[PDB]
């Protein structure tokens, strides 16, 4: 029933002048299996007017369920475009201190990065269908 | 919102083939030319992950909305799950002859419960994109 809050800041692996904070809250219970996924992991983001897709890319062992997520709030300086964006942690911090209002701003999904064989099947199977 | 084209999206699930009724809205005041379209459109999920350096390409696209008509919704609930996890549509748009639109892209909100579709003002530039993202 306990509800944490992390706050990982990013910035843009191209310009590190925008800068992003990401805001996750989840039960106190799976705070220890989030942090681990983060701590070995890379963020990109897609940006779709006022849909923000956040892909936490992890090679940790276990890959976290999308709905150990109870809420998260994503933040940018300055705006962005729409479009994707690869980011770099710069800093994690725990304050489970849930207490503040926060604004389930976008939608975030946990993935492992992708075998050169399922890849291959990919680069194949598109191959096909686009015609290329 | 405005109607702009009904037909059938073919979902193949290279794990076979699930077909799923849809309809395409654009805004009101937008306009799209659907006539030389297709009436199925077959898709396959990929990771959405992948789709992040195609992003400058993907922002110079057309922005269409995707309804699924509910005709099986045990085949809809599938699709609401993959692509919840992170999963996207590639939609190719078969043609024998060279048309203008061959390629859009589907993504899904969980949030908001909607399907955008992508539309390239680039056709070209996209599917070589899509090839040099997946090609090593």
């Amino acid at each position: 029933n306990s509800l944490s809050m992390i706050k990982v800041r990013l910035q843009n692996l191209f310009d590190n002048d925008e800068v992003a904070l990401l805001k996750i809250t989840c039960y106190t219970d799976k705070l220890i299996h989030l942090t681990n996924a983060l701590a070995k992991a890379v963020i990109h983001t897609i940006k779709l007017n006022g849909i923000v897709f956040v892909h936490v890319i992890t090679s940790s062992d276990i890959c976290p369920n999308n709905n150990i997520v109870v809420k998260s709030n994503f933040t940018t300086m300055p705006v962005l475009q729409n479009g994707g964006y690869i980011w770099e942690m710069m800093e994690l911090t725990h304050c489970s201190q849930p207490n503040g209002l926060i604004d389930d701003n976008c939608e975030i999904k946990f993935s492992k990065k992708l075998s050169d064989s399922t890849m291959t099947n990919y680069m194949n199977q598109l191959s096909e269908l686009l015609g290329f | 919102k405005l109607l702009a084209w009904s037909g059938v999206l073919e979902w193949q699930e290279k794990p076979l083939t699930r077909s799923l009724p849809c309809q395409v809205y654009v805004n009101h005041g937008e306009n799209l030319k659907t006539e030389q379209w297709p009436q199925k459109l077959i898709m396959q999920l990929i990771p959405q992950q992948l789709l992040t350096t195609l992003g400058p390409l993907f922002r110079n696209s057309r922005m269409v909305q995707f309804h699924f008509t509910n005709k099986d919704l045990e085949s809809l609930k599938g699709l609401y799950r993959i692509m919840g996890n992170g999963f996207a549509g590639c939609v190719h748009f078969p043609h024998t002859a060279p048309c203008e639109v061959r390629v859009l892209m589907l993504l899904y909100s969980s949030k908001k419960k909607i399907f955008m579709g992508l539309i390239p003002y680039d056709q070209s530039g996209f599917v070589n994109g899509i090839r040099q993202v997946i090609t090593n």
